[PDB]
């Protein structure tokens, strides 16, 4: 019954953003939690949320689990609702990639003493950028297994295969004593349009129209700086009429672009200006007193 | 008042979320009831966690309701020892508008934090709206003479997002979310948007003078009291003095968007110079 | 076929000496199903049984699948040669086998199964293991290609609505086989309709 | 197929194979897209004869590749 290598890991939208709070906040900690979800079957690995584990104290490590707490926390979860079993442990590596090291291995041989199928998640709250989350999922490699010369788990499809393993994974020990589990993500409608509710501005600030004085200020001290960037911009014109095509770019280092700057200041009065007078416009009809 | 801000972050609107939902997996509730953690900063609300408390009520009686404060203690605690900044701030319910018992709730979590704040989160996803609204009580001292009696003051809402939970909701709304869409078109999808909210809020201000003009509810006269200075604070557009300096503002903008698209048409006949240099170099040495 | 079967097996033991994962040995044995196919001739495997036998789970459900291919349209008999090849029952990992060897029946008996679908039939229906249960829905959807039989499609939507995930990946795919083109509604229906409320992405 | 109707089993088995990115045994129905290159003589009595077609066209151009 080996595992197979189309085994996928399935984090719930909550439970991500749990463990990006909880990796940051505890930054350079690798402070840890367990995975509450669900076995689904031998392909998948439903993690519908997690919960943090208190640190003990000072270190840069993974502490060993308290099972007070754990155990409290899982009863008192099953409470409201959250009656789903621990499987697996997730831990924080606060910008040196996700992996693996003896301790984190040694942690993850007790969870899978107790389920042969946990998870052991790394996320990198720190190299984790907008849109792209530095995240992983491991599982150790048996050695007697291995060493015997046997795969560690079969590969039946390609879906285990489409991630290039990163080589500071692969230093510290990815496929040699853990294999790395394909990590899918569960977003609905619902949690996707409460997420689309950050940044939304309100509706009274569409409306709002910027000062007046400040607006006429900004503008006279954009056009007054046009002024200098198109004085230079002759210049740029007439040398680059001159200049060989190697200093096209190498020349362009360390000295400002007159049409650059020229373009910015362009884009922005546009922008302004244009939305305070669309704004004005649409405020003298909507506010009029007849 | 004690409260000028409150912002929710992400993490609050998915945990309520999965909180309605695994609740809701029974088939017959109404809403639910968790507890916010925050921290304070200025006068500013920064509600960044919450959690779970066991809650029912009546649905004909408002004042048969229990709420399990013991578990609301230690979970507390749990989460305390998790992260020793984020301090009770006040409660959330899902229920789509307020209700009768919110004040007695309030009450029961006014001993947790003084200056507790309900945020009542909708799941279900409005268009318009934020899905959060957050509310403070206040002591309503009315000048009729009525004996003074609590409230809930309305506070400003707004949804901001720590770093990482920033980098988390947009890997989450990676797809969904289009940001190729120019600042200009933001602003004017902000103005329609505007427009919008504003429609809806003075709809619902006639269909309450509907109601009350019909009798289906008493006169306020508090809220007839603002309508009255709403009314006075529609200014008129058709005086001499403000049409000439509209015009005058207008001008001196247009000589501003002039004067970029000229600088602007000028640099995009330098890059069409620029191409068809490049272009008949290349087909020359070629 | 049999009598053209000009095959290279120099390529094939060329590219076995260069095989060092499991991904690349069950390469080796589709490809040498491949150039094989239909023409009954399985050398490659005789001489490397030994090599052969270090398939270990789904790659024996492969490896015995391939010989459906090689044997492909070798309807004379079947059922007797598969029998040669498989023994009637074996312990150790022979749930494996068992499907590989209901699926080449199917394959051999592709979209002309006229008297095996019987047979499929009966295997799948006294069948236990979900590897067997898997390898027998591939097969008797493989012999029962757009029939729309009812008997098939009744016993493969029990298989289907059994919610496994092994099992129900064959069973949809059988599913869809055996009803190919017939655009009937009580098929479309139940197959979607389960696609919305399974929980397991192989049966999807 | 020959004639220009859409060959059934070969469109499916293709199909399938393709699936061989979810599921390896699957790769095996692209045994059903191969379609013999043959021409059959056959007799009144639907037998085989010992028949020799020419082929106008030099044996190198459609033949067996070499063997190593
Ligand atoms: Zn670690």
């Amino acid at each position: 019954p080996a595992v197979d290598t189309a085994e996928q890991v399935y984090i719930s939208s909550l439970a991500l953003l749990k463990m990006l709070k909880h990796g940051r906040a505890g930054v350079p900690m690798e402070v840890m939690g367990l995975m509450l979800g669900e076995f689904v079957d031998d392909y998948t690995v439903r993690v519908i949320d997690v919960f943090a584990m208190p640190q003990s104290g000072t270190g840069v490590s993974v502490e060993a689990v308290d099972p007070v707490f754990q155990a409290k926390m899982l009863d008192m979860l099953k409470q409201t609702g959250r009656p789903e079993m621990v499987v697996g442990w997730y831990h924080s590596h606060p910008g040196f990639g996700c992996w693996l090291s003896g301790v984190d291995i040694n942690t993850q041989q007790s969870f899978e003493a107790l389920s042969e199928r946990a998870v052991a998640v790394v996320v990198d709250p720190i190299q984790s950028v907008k849109g792209k989350v530095v995240i992983d999922a491991f599982r150790l490699i048996n050695a007697n297994m291995m060493v015997l010369g046997h795969e560690p788990r079969q590969t039946t499809s390609n879906l285990g295969h489409l991630n290039k393993p990163s080589i500071q994974a692969l230093i510290h020990g990815l496929n040699r004593h853990y294999y790395s589990i394909t990590i899918n993500y569960r977003k609905n409608e619902l949690e996707q349009k409460m997420l689309l509710n950050l940044h939304k501005k309100s509706w009274m600030e569409g409306l709002t129209l910027q000062d007046y004085s400040e607006h006429c200020k900004h503008n006279e001290s954009v056009v007054k700086e046009m002024l200098e960037l198109a004085k230079n911009y002759n210049k740029a014109v007439e040398e680059e009429d001159k200049m060989t095509p190697e200093q096209l770019a190498i020349k362009n280092v360390g000295k400002q672009d007159p049409k650059r700057h020229l373009e910015e200041h362009v884009d922005v009065l546009m922008t302004s200006n244009i939305v305070q007078c669309l704004a004005a416009m649409l405020d003298t009809v909507v506010f009029k007193l007849i | 008042l004690a409260v000028q801000k409150v912002v929710v972050h992400p993490l609050v609107l998915l945990s309520v979320v999965d909180h309605f939902n695994r609740i809701g997996k029974v088939g017959n509730q109404k809403r639910v009831v968790g507890v916010l953690l925050g921290s304070w900063q200025k006068k500013v609300l920064d509600v960044s966690n919450s959690f779970a408390v066991p809650f029912d009520e009546d649905d004909k009686d408002d004042s048969v309701w229990f709420l399990d404060h013991d578990y609301l203690e230690n979970m507390y605690g749990m989460f305390k020892k998790v992260n020793a900044r984020e301090r009770i701030v006040g409660w959330y319910h899902t229920g789509p508008k307020l209700h009768k018992n919110d004040i007695a709730i309030n009450e029961l979590m006014k001993r947790y934090c003084p200056n507790s704040v309900l945020v009542i989160i909708d799941v279900k996803p409005k268009d318009l709206g934020l899905p959060t609204e957050a509310y403070i009580s206040v002591e309503e001292v009315h000048d009729d003479g009525t004996p003074t009696s609590k409230t809930f003051e309305h506070v400003t809402s707004e949804i901001g997002a720590e770093e990482a939970e920033e980098v988390g909701v947009e890997h989450l709304l990676r797809d969904i979310k289009d940001t190729t869409v120019g600042t200009l078109s933001q602003r004017i999808t902000n103005q329609v948007h505007g427009l919008k909210g504003l429609n809806s809020k003075l709809l619902d201000i006639r269909s309450y003078l509907e109601k009350v003009a019909t009798g289906k509810l008493p006169i306020n006269h508090q809220i007839i009291y603002q309508l009255q200075d709403v009314f006075n604070l529609l200014p008129d557009v058709s005086l001499q003095e403000f049409v000439k300096a509209f015009y005058l503002k207008t001008n001196d903008q247009m000589v501003v968007v002039y004067l970029a698209s000229l600088i602007r048409s000028v640099v995009a006949l330098h890059n069409l110079i620029n191409n068809k240099i490049a272009n008949r170099d290349a087909e020359k040495k070629e | 076929l049999i009598r053209n079967n000009n095959t290279d097996l120099m390529i094939l033991k060329n590219t076995k000496d260069a095989v060092r994962n499991s991904v690349c040995h069950t390469a080796t044995v589709i490809a040498n199903s491949f150039m094989h196919c239909g023409t009954t001739s399985d050398q490659f495997l005789r001489d490397n049984l030994e090599w052969l036998a270090r398939a270990t789970n789904w790659a024996k459900f492969t490896a015995t699948a391939s010989l459906g291919v090689i044997h492909k349209g070798h309807e004379k008999e079947a059922l007797q040669l598969m029998a040669t090849y498989l023994p009637k029952d074996t312990s150790p990992g022979s749930a494996y086998q068992e499907g590989g060897g209901l699926y080449a029946l199917g394959l051999i008996h592709a979209n002309h199964g006229g008297d095996i679908i019987d047979y499929l039939l009966n295997q799948l229906k006294n069948a236990s293991n979900d590897i067997v249960r898997h390898g027998g829905s591939l097969g008797l959807g493989l012999a029962a290609m757009g029939t729309a039989r009812q008997d098939v499609y009744d016993l493969l939507k029990t298989n289907l609505y059994q919610d496994d995930a092994v099992t129900g990946e064959a069973a949809g795919l059988a599913l869809g086989l055996v009803m190919l083109g017939s655009k009937n509604a009580q098929a479309i229906e139940d197959m979607v309709g389960y696609a919305q409320e399974t929980q397991h992405e192989k049966i999807l | 197929s020959r004639t220009g109707h859409t060959h059934m089993p070969s469109v499916v088995g293709v199909l399938v194979f393709t699936q061989f990115w979810f599921w390896f045994p699957l790769s095996h129905f692209l045994s059903l897209a191969y379609t013999p290159t043959c021409v059959i003589g056959l007799n009144k009595d639907l037998k085989m004869p010992k028949v020799q077609y020419k082929s106008n066209c030099k044996p190198s151009t459609f033949a067996y590749p070499a063997p190593l």
